[PDB]
């Protein structure tokens, strides 16, 4: 009479470019009511130009993530050559998958930019159905951050989309969302680490 | 993890049984429980020699009852296994598997071979 | 014995105990096999002792499946055990395909078994060297000859077993294409005969068509050995 | 003569006959040579080359950040126990979030050479590897066939082995607290000195690692200016 | 591996300048019984590491066991003292029995902290660590660690953790009075004043104190006292 | 001539031949010694045939290990058969001190690991154990003991024991003198004066680098501990004099 | 190693992708539902948007919306050159399984040369289906395509069910669509007609972005 | 006599130098790697007449971007391309990319070398030359019995393959554009079968660069290429 | 040919692998004499090292040499063979007895182990796979109707009863020799009897053996029914007793 799975907050928000993907997120961490830190790093880098993130319970979340950098590794030092974020996006979804019957809670979102120098986001789900989303985002906010995504995105430099973002999700810390936020952004020359 | 590996044989649907409905989830009945009667004793036993004794007596005991296991007639006519009993010290006992039977029909005797030992 | 390498390369890279295997095929009886259109006649060299064996037992131009059809040559148990896999493999095949088996796949299959009997430890190669009569998923009659070392190539006109070359080469020579039923049976009948006794009771021809393998009467035999012996002088 | 048939055998004198065998075809292999200093190891080596339309064997094999090794026998052997190192760094690094002890992964691979050189119905590895690293130091291994690990300042590998061991013992205080060129420089004269043929691009496989610097084989250019100060 | 039985209280654990201090209160209950006041909460797998925990009983000793044995096979091939494995691998390889046995569907009724010094450029003693039987030194907090591992096998780092019934309450003092590098004297008062409230404010709580200190001399077991 | 190609098979006069080759070979490796003092124990180890590889790093290749930091064992066998026989020794101390809490006597230790190294001298198929292994141990109450499995699987209680090249000129050596009395401290000397005169190979230069040590004794509180150099350097400098004259 | 394997076997202290975890609870095979007892977050997978699809004089037409959480989600997958599978219900399961059955088909084409038939592929993906019926398993899939014996509109699902015809559609409003359906359609219809005919129907199909192929003999265009 | 595995005085594999000396038995196979693709070729060694020419073919596809030429022992080597093109596949389903040709030659080596316990009883006596493109281009290799593969410039396999590779080295040169690639390999082929070229008596599989698609030339296309030929 | 090297019958009969095992066990000469009384089974054996490559040095702990063992609590036993097959025949018989006990619920009987024992060795005669243990054993046990039993195997597996053998090089003639001091036991309180078993045992390994034996090459060991228990007898008792008979 234990269920393994809880809610641990995580308000992954997503955003696409031209050139360029948004895949911000929270630092803030509680089991139900009361916060455990004020600093807790859920974005995993996986490549130089791919990241993920995710607002799912911390340990499958974790997990998933070195699961996933010790197969790019392995993929990278057996090829002698980065995998592509499809590729990564293919092998994520077949680990979600092999986990079917006992899934990981956790909802993925896989951002990165192609060899074309084009940003992709790919929105996840359990099992692993996946989606090339141009906005999304996950966890308690979603009911609250996906509406006014729609509004902006499908009614542009990466100033006003970044300042775009930060305005989001601070109305969503006004509407668990969080105390701190990460504002990764891969530009074409590597990622960039933009704490706020 | 379980449930077998998937390894595109596409041979899945076969001409000599039907798969289970809980396939190798293998779900704790009266039948689970009575398929790990014996080994489940084993392992308590292994457990005693080679913790008290040293680990060393429970490799002897292994690689004698896999040696005198391995001789045995091949599979079709059931081997008396005499020399199993002898190690496991099992003959001055008579237990349920010994006494009772099952009556066991579709694979020819050379699938069984290949099933048995893996060629 | 279990788990040891019974078949292992040679000094000059060859695998003895297949080499073994084809000697045994080749001092087993004679087989010939001949494809025209849309039929296939086979032939089997029969034998049997007279006034006590029974010939109804011994068969040799066993049905495979409901198309397929296989002869062969050598070990007799040996060509029954790799039969029963064989029905086995095309009913399985048949299981999940719901439509009949084709010649090239079961050819196909015999092959790779007969490959994995000369690369797996604790077991000898198979010695026969079945042939395999059919029609594909194309619907065009084929004839596959597999062989102990897993070697499979598609065929005309081809023979096996005792003094295999002659019928071989004469079947070579003399073999036409698009040829009626009684041309086809008398040239299988004829290829055999050169390398057996003219004789009725040493052939048990039958014809193969879409339908089913039909058996051919004693008396079309006993005529065309006549025939045969009457052309000969 | 009679008990060299199974590696379960000692012969009158209790010595082995399959495992010298395999270490013969270590010896038959190419030349391979590596330096150390305070902070920085180089791990040069030739590459095979069967013919002159085929391009180089490829002997180097990078394991993890900061480890990597070379070859110097038989090929399937070498893939076996690199694809095993490089499991066990990523497993390493997967479940502990840390770089493994060299000195375990040492210890393992000797493990593994003891199981597979004791029971019969198996062949002990016929491939001997520069297990070199810089887990907080400069460190260069090397794994016999018999279940055995030795640790060295610098080594060489088979074909003539002796000029460079000449060399490297001729010169062992110049390699200790030394810059990066000059071990370079270093190594490559005594891979030159193993040629006794001469250093190309091709044939020539430099790869430096130390302090601030992973594994990472040096680009085509440097690699000639190299073999261009050898030279001259 | 059922439920709790024989459970603690809570477990306060802080940085300072020169180390960690971790105070437990020595009390196991036994659902509503209280049998036990001398229990050895914080146990020390080796230098620079301590694990606490808060919950039942057979969960922690067995941890403990698990640790100690990776300890002594730590100890068993060591040349260096640098091949001293850092509180991080400890803690990582309680998060991972747990994770595992998670996925088992047996859970270990434990809120473990791991806590400790992730390196050695201070104290010299692991070149010669002895199992059976000066002035402190300033450590900087990029140097310490503490750790925490859930049911659940969440895990996280921070500068100041806390388990069970601490978790609600005296998070907030701590939040509250919390300073980087404090004196001895202060950081003791603090967790005088964590645990006060701790005691009052809860039932299965007690006064009968523990205190252990993870410094550059390595582990300090201060005695027992009775909070004022 | 047939019986000696396997373990397994008997001699037609009661001696397995692979055993006796067995003792060559280690007879033909690497020396050790160890000993038992007043104050503790010592077992040294010394690789003569290291004389020609001008290579190794300076005191990097250890022969004598321990276990649970109370328990020295060393070997003069082969490396990986003597590392597979101590990685056991520390599993089977593991499952002691999981399954039961206490620290494993050391003649349950010795036993048990005489019994595995006599497993593989029955069967077929596995190459047998090629490894003399000398484990050790000091205490305060007890004194101490010094066991030495020999690769049949024969357990002895000894004093002193030498096993390798110029085993017998060792053991002559150490009995010279009644070593009971003699502290551990004052008998790394007459080691080092042992190893430089019965051994041909180790010169002066060689004593300081392929040579190893390790204590159990009151100093370092009865647990292990290598010597460090300044304290074996004097002892070098001094048996250097003393044989010099 | 075998002593590592004892010695974790006396100390009582004890994963390629392909291989599917189960749960170790009395009964795996309703675990999920035990879990859908206690929440439904967790729960909630991309459901596909229902499909149409239909033979008719020179081909077949098959048309799907774009409705998942998202919108704009392909419903059609390319288990071959001639055959295009649908999706139906749980998008994870049908896209995992039809991409499994293209690769088994792929393995057949290339050692046994030759096209495999609908029937065949069908057939192959129902098998697979019930091997793992009663674990929880939401798919409803249209295979449709050429094969040497004609035009094939094999359908088939989670149950192992196996049904050929000519008109076919699954998903949510399934039976709006087949009415629509059975109200207006003719064998013998025009190319721009059938599409016509399968929009209006996908459109009041999501009403109480839609997508459409054709697939013909020499292989299948996006229109 | 001796187990599969037992090392010789020479530190050589007797097993694996005996696999060596089986693949020198076989049928010619000649192969270039120039810049635009893969030109690998065969033999087309007929028996007899009565041979249907169909179902006897040496090249096999592996993927549709590989190619591939058999030598030596023929069963085995069918099992050598059905392993590696089921796990080719496996690649695919793993990976949305296609597999390649490196890693899949890695993956027929450790097929043909497992034969040690290190199941399958005897090596591989199979000699093959693998071929085909990916993201960095042409790649051709090659995988002898020992498991010592590397890859090639222009390569040769089968019996008489002496001539074959000297010719290659005595007419191969760079930059060498896709028709020359195809006239040089008819050339080496004409000059090593023993009978005349014929259209039908030579089978030739090519994976281009633009394209990246196993395309096994018709009767016309070998025509016209036999045709091109220089006296 | 290898007819000798396994387990094979060989021709006319004379499975030689076990009569190399008992020369085996015979050429370590340790002899050891196990006698029977009434009430009491003195098992008396030499503190020597088995003959080997290896030899005797002063520095060895001469103590810690012995042949006589403890199964459980009341039944002894004592090997003389190779190093490593005695104390492995110690543990299998160890195993046994815990068998016994644990399936049975009460200690094992000299008999039954004995047998069990027997069989085992047997499994191992007909089976080539491997390795004969050359090492017989001399078991000793007070039965459960307070009766005194002496037993003895050998590697051809022949368990059998004894009132009074011995084990080790020259046993041929020294089974007169018992049958002798028999003879003066053929023509009392607990004590009295046990004394008197155990000079004769002296008696029995000096007359044998034919030196002195000193007490520090002594191991002997006692089962009776004022005790029960297997113990080893004290130096100095066992040099009053060696006073005493001379």
């Amino acid at each position: 009479r234990w269920y393994p799975y809880i809610d641990n907050g995580g308000t992954v928000i997503g955003l696409t470019g031209k050139d360029y993907v948004i895949l911000a997120a929270d630092t803030r961490l509680s089991l139900s009511y009361s916060i455990y830190t004020r600093f807790c790093p859920k974005i995993s880098k996986l490549t130089d130009k791919c990241i993920i993130g995710s607002s799912g319970m911390q340990s499958d979340i974790k997990t998933l993530h070195s699961l996933l950098q010790k197969k790019i590794q392995l993929f990278v030092l057996e090829h002698s050559h980065y995998p592509d974020i499809h590729v990564i996006a293919r092998l994520l979804c077949v680990i979600l998958y092999s986990r079917r019957f006992f899934p990981y809670y956790a909802f993925n979102i896989l951002a990165g930019v192609d060899e074309n120098n084009k940003g992709v986001l790919y929105n996840y789900d359990s099992v692993g159905s996946y989606c090339e989303a141009t906005h999304s985002c996950v966890g308690s906010g979603s009911q609250l951050i996906l509406p006014i995504l729609d509004n902006r995105v499908e009614q542009f430099n990466l100033g006003d989309d970044i300042n775009f973002v930060k305005d989001a999700i601070t109305s969503a810390t006004e509407r668990y969302t969080g105390d701190k936020t990460l504002i990764y952004v891969i530009d074409k020359m590597g990622i960039n680490v933009n704490t706020l | 993890n379980y449930l077998e590996k998937l390894n595109f044989d596409f041979k899945v649907k076969d001409v000599v049984s039907i798969r289970d409905i809980n396939l190798e989830g293998k779900e704790k009945n009266i039948e689970t429980f009575h398929d790990t009667i014996l080994l489940n004793e084993e392992k308590n036993f292994l457990k005693r020699t080679g913790l008290i004794y040293g680990s060393q007596e429970v490799y002897k005991n292994i690689l004698d009852r896999e040696i005198v296991s391995l001789s045995r007639r091949l599979p079709g006519i059931k081997s008396s296994l005499l020399s199993l009993d002898i190690v496991r010290n099992t003959i001055d006992r008579i237990d349920s598997y010994e006494y009772m039977e099952k009556i066991d029909p579709l694979e020819p005797l050379s699938e069984i071979i290949e099933k048995k030992m893996n060629i | 014995s279990y788990d040891r390498a019974i078949t292992v390369f040679s000094p000059d890279g060859h695998l003895l105990q297949v080499e073994h295997a084809l000697e045994a095929v080749k001092k087993g009886g004679c087989a010939v096999a001949i494809k025209s259109s849309n039929f296939a006649v086979l032939a089997v060299e029969k034998k049997n002792i007279p006034k006590l064996q029974n010939p109804k037992t011994t068969e040799k131009l066993i049905k495979l499946d409901e198309h397929n059809c296989l002869a062969f040559a050598g070990l007799n148990a040996d060509a029954r055990v790799l039969v029963n896999k064989t029905r086995l493999e095309c009913q399985r095949y048949y299981l999940n395909m719901d439509e009949p088996a084709p010649v090239d796949y079961i050819a196909k299959y015999v092959a790779k078994v007969q490959q994995k009997f000369t690369h797996r430890g604790g077991v000898r190669p198979f010695g026969i060297a079945t042939l395999i009569a059919g029609f594909k998923n194309n619907k065009e009659i084929c004839i596959y000859q597999t062989e102990p070392s897993g070697i499979y190539a598609a065929w005309k006109a081809q023979a096996i077993g005792k003094n295999a070359k002659i019928v071989q080469e004469f079947l070579e020579k003399n073999y036409q294409e698009n040829m009626e039923q009684k041309d086809c049976i008398f040239l299988a009948l004829k290829a055999i005969f050169e390398v057996v006794e003219l004789s009725s009771k040493n052939v048990e021809v039958a014809l193969l068509t879409e339908k089913d393998l039909t058996f051919i009467e004693e008396q079309e035999i006993n005529s065309m050995v006549e025939l045969i012996d009457q052309e000969r002088t | 003569n009679l008990y060299d048939t199974d590696n379960i055998i000692y012969s009158p004198e209790g010595r082995l006959y399959q495992v010298e065998y395999a270490s013969e075809a270590i010896k038959q292999g190419t030349c391979a040579v590596a330096i150390k200093s305070k902070d920085y190891v180089v791990v040069s080596g030739l590459k095979k080359c069967i013919s002159k339309l085929s391009f180089p064997q490829e002997k180097i094999f990078k394991i993890d950040d900061y480890i990597g090794i070379s070859m110097s026998g038989i090929t399937s052997d070498a893939k076996v126990l690199t694809k095993f190192m490089q499991n066990e760094c990523l497993s390493h690094k997967f479940l502990y979030n840390e770089n493994i002890n060299i000195e375990s992964l040492v210890r393992s691979v000797a493990d593994k050479y003891q199981k597979n050189t004791q029971k019969s119905s198996k062949r002990a590895f016929g491939v001997g590897l520069m297990i070199a690293a810089y887990h907080n130091e400069p460190c260069i291994f090397e794994t016999r066939p018999n279940g055995s690990y030795f640790e060295y300042d610098a080594l060489s590998f088979g074909a003539r082995s002796h000029a460079s061991k000449t060399y490297l013992e001729k010169n062992l205080h110049l390699f200790e607290e030394c810059s990066l060129e000059e071990l370079i420089l270093h190594c490559l004269k005594a891979l030159k000195c193993s040629l006794s043929s001469e250093l190309t691009i091709s044939n020539t496989a430099l790869a430096v690692v130390g302090k601030n610097h992973p594994w990472q084989e040096i680009s085509s250019l440097q690699l000639e200016e190299y073999l261009s100060k050898v030279k001259m | 591996t059922l439920g709790p039985v024989v459970t603690g209280t809570s477990v306060i654990a802080i940085k300072y300048k020169h180390g960690i201090m971790i105070a437990a209160d020595r009390k196991a209950s036994y659902g509503s019984y209280a049998k036990f006041q001398n229990v050895e909460r914080i146990f020390k797998i080796n230098n620079k590491t301590v694990m606490g925990f808060s919950g039942e009983l057979a969960d922690a000793q067995y941890l403990h066991e698990l640790l100690t044995r990776k300890n002594i096979n730590n100890l068993s091939e060591k040349k260096r003292k640098e091949d001293m494995y850092t509180p991080q691998h400890y803690h990582s390889y309680v998060s991972r029995v747990f994770y595992v046995r998670k996925n088992r569907i047996d859970p270990l009724f434990n809120n473990i902290i791991i806590a400790g010094i992730n390196s050695q450029k201070y104290d010299n003693n692991d070149d010669n660590v002895l199992l059976y039987t000066e002035e402190y030194k300033e450590i900087h907090k990029d140097d310490l660690y503490i750790g925490f591992v859930d049911m659940h096998g969440t895990n996280f780092c921070d500068d100041y953790i806390t388990t069970g019934y601490a978790r609600y309450f005296a998070l907030t003092l701590l939040r509250d009075h919390y300073k980087d590098n404090m004196t001895e004297e202060e950081a003791r008062i603090l967790i005088n004043e964590c645990l006060r409230i701790l005691y009052f404010r809860d039932a299965t709580s007690s006064n009968f104190i523990q205190i252990v200190k993870v410094t550059s001399k390595g582990v300090e077991y201060e005695e027992p006292y009775i909070l004022p | 001539a047939g019986y000696d190609l396997s373990v397994s098979t008997f001699s037609p006069d009661g001696r397995l031949y692979q055993v006796e080759y067995i003792y060559k070979s280690i007879n033909n490796n690497n020396t050790a010694l160890c000993l038992e003092c007043k104050d503790g124990i010592i077992c040294c180890c010394i690789n003569s045939n290291m004389d020609k590889n001008k290579m190794i790093k300076k005191n990097s290749y250890n022969r004598i290990y321990h276990v649970n930091n109370n328990i020295i064992i060393t070997y003069s066998g082969f490396d990986g058969d003597a590392r597979n026989i101590i990685d056991r020794a520390r599993s089977e101390a593991n499952t002691y001190y999981y399954n039961f809490h206490t620290n494993i006597p050391l003649h349950i230790l010795v036993n048990r690991i005489s019994l595995y190294i006599h497993a593989y001298t029955l069967y077929w198929h596995m190459r047998p154990f090629a490894a003399s292994i000398i484990i050790s141990s000091f205490n305060e109450k007890d004194k101490g003991d010094i066991y030495c499995i020999e690769p049949n699987g024969a357990c002895y209680k000894y004093s002193g024991i030498v096993i390798g090249k110029n085993k017998e000129m060792f053991k002559t050596e150490i009995e010279k003198k009644d070593y009971k009395d003699i502290n551990v401290r004052d008998a790394i000397e007459d080691i080092y004066k042992f190893i430089l005169t019965s051994d041909d190979h180790m010169n002066k230069n060689n004593l300081q680098n392929l040579v190893n040590f390790s204590w159990i004794c009151k100093e370092s509180s009865y647990e292990f501990q290598n010597i460090h150099e300044e304290i074996l350097t004097p002892a070098l400098n001094k048996a250097v004099e003393y044989i010099e004259k | 190693s075998f002593m590592n394997e004892i010695d974790n076997l006396i100390n009582d202290v004890e994963n390629d992708e392909l291989e599917f975890c189960v749960a170790p609870v009395n009964v795996p095979r309703n675990f999920i539902k035990y879990a859908q007892t206690q929440n439904k977050k967790l729960f909630d997978f991309h459901k596909g948007t229902t499909t149409l699809a239909f033979k008719f004089k020179d081909g077949i037409i098959v048309a799907v919306d774009s409705r998942a959480s998202s919108q704009n989600v392909e419903k059609i997958i390319e288990i071959n050159k001639n055959i295009l599978g649908t999706m139906a219900g749980g998008a994870a399961d049908c896209l995992y399984w039809e991409k499994y059955l293209g690769k088994i088909i792929k393995i057949y084409e290339l050692r046994n040369n030759e096209k495999i038939s609908v029937r065949a592929a069908s057939t192959i993906l129902s098998n697979i289906l019930y091997q793992y019926k009663g674990y929880g398993l939401c798919c409803g899939i249209i295979l449709s395509g050429y094969d040497h014996t004609g035009f094939n509109m094999f359908y088939v699902d989670d149950s192992g069910k196996k049904v050929e015809g000519n008109l076919f559609s699954c998903g949510s409003g399934s039976t709006y669509a087949y009415s629509i359906l059975d109200s207006a359609y003719d064998y013998n219809l025009n190319l721009d007609q059938a599409v016509e005919l399968a929009r209006n129907a996908i459109y009041h199909a999501t009403f109480r972005k839609v997508r459409v192929f054709h697939i013909h003999k020499n292989g299948y265009d996006k229109i | 006599d001796r187990g599969v595995n037992t090392f010789s005085p020479e530190g050589r594999l007797f097993q694996v130098e005996y696999a060596l000396g089986a693949i020198k038995l076989g049928s010619t196979a000649v192969g270039i790697c120039v810049n635009d693709g893969v030109i690998l070729a065969s033999e087309r060694r007929i028996s007899s007449t009565l041979i249907e020419k169909d179902s006897v073919e040496k090249l096999l596809s592996i993927d549709d971007h590989i190619g591939c030429a058999m030598s030596g022992l023929m069963a085995d080597a069918r099992t050598l391309i059905d392993y590696a093109r089921v796990e080719c596949n496996h690649y695919k389903f793993i990976y949305n990319e296609n597999i390649n040709i490196k890693s899949c030659v890695e993956l027929i080596s450790e097929l043909a070398l497992d034969f040690s316990n290190l199941i399958m009883s005897r090596p591989f006596g199979v000699a093959l030359l693998i071929g085909g493109v990916d993201k960095n281009g042409p790649c051709l290799w090659y995988t002898e019995p020992s498991g010592t593969n590397t890859r090639f410039s222009a390569a040769s396999i089968g019996s008489a393959q002496e001539g074959a590779e000297l010719l290659l080295q005595e007419n191969y040169k760079k930059d060498m554009t896709f028709e020359q690639a195809e006239i040089l390999a008819l050339t080496v082929l004409r000059q090593v079968m023993e009978d005349k070229l014929s259209t039908s008596n030579v089978e030739i599989c090519a994976i281009k660069k633009s394209d990246q698609t196993f395309y096994k030339y018709n009767t016309d296309d070998i025509s016209r290429i036999i045709d091109v030929l220089p006296s | 040919m290898y007819d000798r090297h396994l387990t094979i019958f060989s021709p006319d009969g004379n499975l030689y692998q076990i009569e190399y095992a008992i020369k085996a066990v015979k050429n370590t000469n340790i002899t050891s004499v196990g006698v029977k009384g009434e009430n009491c089974a003195v098992i008396i054996s030499q503190k020597k090292m088995a003959t080997q490559y290896i030899s005797q040095d002063k520095l060895l702990d001469y103590n810690n040499i012995t042949n006589i063992y403890n199964i459980t609590d009341e039944i002894g036993c004592s090997m003389v063979g190779m190093p490593g097959d005695c104390l492995s025949m110690v543990y299998k018989a160890r195993s046994e007895a815990s068998e016994f006990l644990y399936s049975n619920g009460y200690n094992v009987n000299a008999e039954t182990l004995c047998r069990n024992i027997c069989d085992k060795i047997q499994v191992y005669t007909q089976h080539a796979y491997m390795r004969l243990h050359a090492c017989s054993g001399m078991i000793i046990g007070i039965d459960e109707n307070n009766k005194p039993e002496l037993f003895k195997f050998d590697p051809s597996g022949f368990c059998a009863g004894y009132r009074a053998c011995v084990i080790g090089n020259k046993e041929q003639e020294s089974i007169s020799v018992l049958e002798r001091l028999l003879e003066k036991r053929k023509k009392e309180t607990i004590d009295e009897d046990i004394r008197n078993t155990t000079i004769l045992a002296i008696e029995a390994l000096q007359t044998i053996l034919a030196f002195d034996l000193k007490a520090s090459e002594i191991e002997v060991a006692i089962v009776s029914t004022k005790n029960r228990n297997f113990t080893q007898i004290s130096e100095k008792e066992i040099d009053n007793y060696l006073t005493y008979i001379a």
